[PDB]
């Protein structure tokens, strides 16, 4: 039905510019006042920009006003957000949202009833860095028993995210991937997998770590010892 | 700006329980207060708008109420698909402001952590670094402490911990403690211990090893 998809997010340098997009579906785009809202790394929601129908007026909070610009292409069903002079405080997940009703006399007008998945903006001077992947295998006499836990250490990468699957997804159960911790401006997270001691070392378990930012894929087969 | 205040950031409850989330405005916003729901890696969803009007598709076991400066959101039969973060929001004064959010946990029976210790890899040793990792998985409640001892001696320098959000299948938590050292200091020592203190055991769960 109703669709909103943000686009254009990425890694930017402080003082840099970025343009975001929101393609819409399942409703008459030209009937709504469209808005942007961002969510902060501290999970804090903040208003960014609003535009009325006809692109005659636009609202910006003092946090973004004078730097960002909202516009609409009613023929393309697209909403834009030009960002400029960006700082670290602008690092956030940016969403486009649609009100519940085009009629001010309807109280749904004063609510955002549909959001997009969001597009991630990170304002950093830190550098895109590929992950090192280390195998975590038990050692060296504790072979007991019922279950065995393996793992992969993904270390020193930038930016986020990193994707971690086990056996090309063949292993979904018993998997625990953890939130990354920042350390010297480089991320580090860990992934554990628990399998019966029967399908390992017999049979194979391998961690697949994808880091799209650096276009890297690493497969780390967990071997005894 | 009107400040939106939710008095607790975390709330715990059982399946079939009546949950109540409170939201306070610094001003009179009349009835212009909406409620949103958001799961860990998910999109924001509108639940209630104005003070007490449900959005289409939202279960009737969700109800909002309040006027002026004090509002609340009640969930009548807590289900595990109700485990999310809830935000309150005012829509009448510019700029429109949100509350800090209230993350709602689910209650279950006590589970003991499965502790696993791993030594540095030959590949990481190849780089002049050495991290000892400890997994403390599938425990409840969330309250847990970890202690590293390098040759009987405690240590907090170089230790890093990370936590998973509550698991979807078993409602447990998992944690990872990683003691990162220099290859050289790693080898001027033999033994390395991972200790876990939890509400379950009275004696710690100890995972050690040595070279
Ligand atoms: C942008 C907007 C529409 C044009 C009119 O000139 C008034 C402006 C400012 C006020 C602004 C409307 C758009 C509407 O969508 C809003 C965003 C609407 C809100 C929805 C909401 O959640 O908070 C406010 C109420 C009114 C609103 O805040």
């Amino acid at each position: 039905e109703v669709q909103l998809v943000e686009s254009g997010g990425g890694l930017v340098k402080p003082g840099g510019s970025l343009k975001l997009s929101c393609a819409v579906s399942g409703f008459t785009f030209s009937d709504y006042a469209m808005s942007w809202i961002r969510q902060t790394p501290e999970n804090r929601l903040e208003w960014v920009a609003s535009i009325n129908i006809g692109a005659t007026y636009a609202y910006y909070p003092d946090s973004v006003k004078g730097r960002f610009t909202i516009s609409r292409d009613n023929a393309k069903n697209t909403l834009f957000l030009q960002m400029s002079s960006l700082g670290s405080e602008d690092t956030a997940m940016y969403y486009c949202a649609r009100p519940g009703s085009p009629y001010e006399y309807d109280k749904a007008y004063y609510s955002m009833a549909y959001w997009g998945p969001g597009t991630s903006v990170t304002v950093s001077s830190a550098k895109t860095t590929p992950p090192s992947v280390y195998p975590l295998a038990p050692g060296s006499a504790a072979q007991t028993n019922s279950m065995v836990t393996l793992g992969c250490l993904v270390k020193g990468y930038f930016p986020e995210p990193v994707t971690v699957t086990w056996n090309s997804g063949s292993l979904s159960s018993g998997v625990h991937t953890f939130p990354a911790v920042l350390q010297s401006d480089l991320y580090t997270l860990s992934s554990s997998v628990t399998v019966p001691s029967s399908p390992r070392p017999s049979e194979t378990v391998t961690c697949n770590v994808a880091h799209p930012a650096s276009s890297t894929k690493v497969d780390k087969k967990i071997v005894p010892r | 700006d009107v400040q939106m205040t939710q008095s607790t950031s975390s709330l715990s409850a059982s399946l079939g329980d009546r949950v109540t989330i409170s939201c306070r405005a610094s001003q009179d916003i009349k009835n212009y207060l909406n409620w949103y729901q958001q799961k860990p890696g998910g999109t924001v969803k509108l639940l209630i708008y104005y003070s007490s009007t449900l959005l289409s598709g939202v279960p009737s076991r969700f109800s909002g109420r309040g006027s002026g400066t004090d509002f609340s959101l009640t969930i009548t039969n807590l289900e595990r698909e109700d485990i999310a973060t809830y935000f309150c929001q005012q829509s009448i004064t510019l700029p429109p402001t949100f509350g800090g959010g209230t993350k709602l946990e689910i209650k279950r029976a006590d589970a003991a952590p499965t502790v696993s210790i791993f030594p540095p890899s030959s590949e990481q040793l190849t780089s002049g670094g050495a991290s000892v990792v400890c997994f403390l998985n599938n425990f409840y409640p969330k309250d847990i402490n970890v202690k590293w001892k390098i040759d009987g001696s405690e240590r907090q320098n170089g230790v890093l911990n990370s936590w998973t959000d509550q698991d979807s299948k078993d409602s447990t938590y998992s944690m990872s403690s990683t003691l990162t050292l220099t290859k050289d200091e790693y080898e001027r020592h033999n033994s390395y211990t991972c200790e876990a203190t939890h509400k379950t055991s009275t004696s710690p769960i100890v995972k050690s090893f040595n070279r």
